[PDB]
């Protein structure tokens, strides 16, 4: 299988600010109304974040375009989406992606998740497109065409459907789910957080902590990685998903990491409420140089 | 809850010709709005999701565009099986609200009606009711005149009157005009002619009868 | 093949409970949600209840919060609604929709509709009908293409069904809107236009049908 799409219309992205997300419990280690000192990868604040809303426009041909181009990984990757109508689904990590090298894959399927890590024969334009059409009965159908060949598959794990199903009442449009995603020691830990917004698109200013959800044992070396777009197919030409068909605006936001010291306050029943960049600025500098939150007047010592 | 307003309420073009529906909504809700199109005597159908979206099934003549709050209905050319109502919803934390809706029509050639008179049942007359038919078909634009010449003397408030919706096959009215009447003041009379004048009709249309016919 | 069976119309005296229900036929009626949607006589659509997939998530209206009951049985595939309303308007003509996400993608718009049940809160009671045939009168116009119809007054509820040649006839029919009388009985004219020429050749019968009152009339139109 193999699928191109012309969709070249190009154009640069766009900045914002972190402010003051990205906190992860480090360890499993629980504490009550106490401060701590760590040493770890995080996202510092008020940071210089990538924001990937490259596709058509709703309009005369607005801009058309394909976006998913492949990003480094380096140490950690940030991801955080704002989307509702399910447009992205999964994502592959790897260093080659080709036939040549392991590759992990996550895919989600409205249900419970597919993970392996295989070595697969990824097509150009990597994506998946489904459709709802009666044809033999109403309202099915699964489909794929991510890949051509999958040789060696040395793993299987199927769970659940993730944390971006299953929502709660009232509430409704969450879309904040952020994702952390780590590789140490062969080990992948991945990170989630969902949280209700009350805005179409922006970072609120409000804390919340990242809660741990899977350490996959692979010990695959990736440095590069590209998301999966759930295509649609309007299935009124015969040219199937190889020509024309309309979608979302679907966009997302990638963020990278840097070592860090930080200081992290526990509530009374051992979450993290309130956190403290120290290579901030000054005042960040002399609260990390005492563990308080607040200090009084005179001089201080530092670095 | 969130305000829809549409505009235009109704608007009327001929065939083959550009039709612009706006829909604006109080608040902004980027890209969650769906376009339902309701035919007469028939249950609403969906044509447009996400606002931008033309579904499988759904004629290619039909396309919709615009964001944030403010979007537009497009019909690039008009064809004669178009003619039905359009609702535009918005779709992100409120259960559900729909918006006033807006109906569509066209502006064509003039027409003119045809004209039958039927006189009132003896058994109704028995009953103690006098009701005269007078049917107008397939004219054209929306407006007629409708007048009751009994025994050359005008009779007044004693008509009821229906009037139908554009028809398939030339986009026409039809019209119906009940003359009910009690048998005190019907039987001091004797010609009873129903007249019909319109923008097709040069003049008024008289069909008459007489007493005992 | 989908199929919405609904049932469960008529009319009540305010302060009455009904029993709506309407079947899903022909695709996999618990892997998705069904959803609810009411129209007064000329006025637009309004969402009342939802239940979701699972049932686990149940939304009722604002308006009519604490009066309408929702249920599902999957065992025999079919959507309940135990219908408690103490209000006159709500009247209307309802609807069971089916939606499109595999159980629930986000949020529940409509891809299905029904035919839609009748419910209407009065004190009036049902009342026969009363049939008068429109002659067909050609008059003026010679033999050939003219119109004739049987005419429905004094009835209610909606609706009355007119059909010719034993319901063979349906083409050329114009339905009239229901004039609304004094007593607010109903009363509408249907209207066919058909040859002379077979006035004498195929018998003409308007049948005449009124299910709420369960009359049915078959009136006789000769050639004139
Ligand atoms: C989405 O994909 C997953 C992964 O294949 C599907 O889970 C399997 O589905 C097949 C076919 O229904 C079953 O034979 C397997 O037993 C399933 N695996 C399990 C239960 O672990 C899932 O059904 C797909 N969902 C949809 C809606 O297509
Ligand atoms: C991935 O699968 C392919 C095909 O099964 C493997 O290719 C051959 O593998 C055998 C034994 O693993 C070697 O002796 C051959 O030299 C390989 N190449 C050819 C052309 O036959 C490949 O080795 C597998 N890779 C991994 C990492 O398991
Ligand atoms: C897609 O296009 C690229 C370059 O134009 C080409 O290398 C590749 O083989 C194409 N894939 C197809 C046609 O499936
Ligand atoms: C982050 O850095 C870029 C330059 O790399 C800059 O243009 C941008 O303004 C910075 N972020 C913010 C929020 O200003
Ligand atoms: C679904 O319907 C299509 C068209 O009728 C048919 O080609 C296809 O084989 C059907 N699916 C299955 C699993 O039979
Ligand atoms: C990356 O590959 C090299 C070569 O096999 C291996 O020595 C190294 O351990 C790999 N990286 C990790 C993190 O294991
Ligand atoms: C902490 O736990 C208690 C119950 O043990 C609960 O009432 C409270 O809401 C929780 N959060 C805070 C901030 O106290």
């Amino acid at each position: 299988q193999c699928v191109n799409l012309t969709t070249r219309t190009q154009l640069p992205p766009a900045y914002t600010n972190s402010f003051t997300r990205g906190v992860y419990y480090p360890d499993k280690v629980f504490r009550s109304s106490v401060l701590h000192s760590t040493q770890d990868l995080f996202l510092p604040f008020f940071s210089n974040v990538t924001w990937f809303h490259a596709i058509h426009v709703s309009g005369t041909n607005g801009t058309k375009r394909f976006d998913n181009p492949v990003l480094p990984f380096n140490d950690g990757v940030y991801f955080a989406s704002t989307e509702k109508s399910n447009i992205i689904r999964g994502w592959i990590f790897g260093t080659t992606l080709d036939s040549k090298t392991q590759s992990l894959l996550i895919v989600n399927n409205a249900t419970n998740v597919v993970i392996k890590v295989c070595e697969f024969q990824f097509c150009n334009d990597p994506f998946l497109g489904v459709y709802y059409h009666k044809n033999n009965k109403s309202w099915m159908e699964s489909e794929f065409r991510v890949y051509s060949s999958a040789n060696n598959c040395t793993f299987e794990y199927v769970s659940q459907p993730f944390l971006m199903d299953l929502e709660g009442k009232q509430g409704n449009f969450k879309n904040l789910r952020e994702f952390v995603f780590k590789n140490i020691d062969g080990y992948f830990k991945i990170y989630s957080k969902h949280t209700p917004i009350n805005l179409v698109r922006d970072l609120p200013q409000g804390f919340s902590a990242l809660e741990p959800l899977v350490d996959l044992p692979i010990g695959i070396n990736i440095t590069r990685f590209q998301t999966l777009l759930a295509l649609h197919r309007s299935y009124l030409t015969p040219g199937d998903s190889s020509s024309g068909w309309t979608a979302g605006a679907a966009a997302y936001y990638v963020g990278y990491l840097q070592p860090r010291t930080f200081l992290l306050k526990y509530n009374e029943n051992g979450t993290i409420t309130d956190a403290v960049d120290c290579a901030l600025d000054p005042l960040s500098e002399t609260k990390c140089t005492l563990k308080s939150f607040t200090v009084e007047k005179g001089i201080y010592q530092t670095s | 809850a969130i305000r829809m307003t549409q505009s235009p309420s109704s608007l009327s073009a001929s065939v083959g010709d550009r039709v612009t529906i706006t829909c604006q909504a109080s608040q902004d809700i980027s890209n969650y709005l769906n376009w339902y199109q309701q035919k007469p005597g028939k249950a609403p159908k969906l044509l447009i999701y996400d606002a931008s979206n033309l579904e499988t099934g759904v004629p290619s003549r039909f396309s919709g565009s615009g964001s944030g709050t403010d979007f537009t209905f497009t019909i690039s050319s008009l064809q004669p099986e178009d003619i039905a109502t359009y609702y535009c919803q918005h779709h992100d934390s409120l259960p559900l609200t729909f918006g006033g809706g807006t109906k569509v029509e066209i502006k064509r050639t003039v027409a003119a009606p045809s004209v039958f008179i039927f006189p009132p049942s003896d058994e109704q007359l028995k009953s103690g009711t006098a009701s005269v038919v007078c049917l107008l078909n397939n004219f054209y634009p929306r407006e007629a005149k409708v007048q009751w010449k009994v025994d050359n003397a005008l009779q007044s408030g004693n008509s009821q009157e229906s009037v139908t919706e554009q028809d398939s096959k030339d986009s026409t009215y039809s019209l119906s005009s009940t003359l009910t009447l009690s048998k005190a003041d019907y039987e001091k009379h004797k010609v009873y002619a129903c007249e019909v004048t319109h923008q097709g009709l040069s003049s008024p249309v008289t069909k008459s009868f007489n007493r005992g016919e | 093949e989908v199929q919405l069976v609904e049932s469960g119309g008529g009319l009540v005296k305010p302060g009455g409970s009904l029993r709506l229900s309407c079947a899903a036929s022909g695709f996999s009626f618990s892997s998705y949600s069904m959803n609810w949607v009411r129209q007064a006589p000329g006025k637009g659509l309004e969402w009342v209840s939802s239940i979701s997939s699972n049932s686990n998530y149940i939304y009722y209206a604002d308006s009519m919060k604490g009066r309408f009951t929702i249920s599902r049985d999957n065992a025999k595939n079919s959507l309940y609604l135990q219908m408690n309303s103490l209000r006159a308007e709500d009247t209307a003509v309802y609807y069971c929709a089916s939606n499109r996400s595999p159980y629930d993608s986000s949020n529940y718009y409509f891809d299905y509709w029904g035919q839609g049940t009748r419910v209407t809160i009065s004190s009036a009671s049902t009342k026969g009908p009363s049939v008068f045939p429109l002659a067909p009168s050609s008059k003026s116009t010679s033999g050939g293409t003219a119109a004739l119809g049987c005419l429905v007054k004094d009835y209610f509820p909606e609706p009355v069904t007119v059909s010719w040649n034993s319901g063979a006839l349906t083409s050329g029919v114009h339905t009239f809107p229901a004039v609304l009388q004094s007593s607010g009985l109903y009363s509408l004219s249907s209207v066919v236009t058909v040859p002379s020429s077979s006035l004498g050749t195929q018998t003409y019968i308007c049948n005449v049908n009124h299910k709420p009152s369960n009359t049915k009339v078959d009136k006789r139109v000769e050639p004139k």
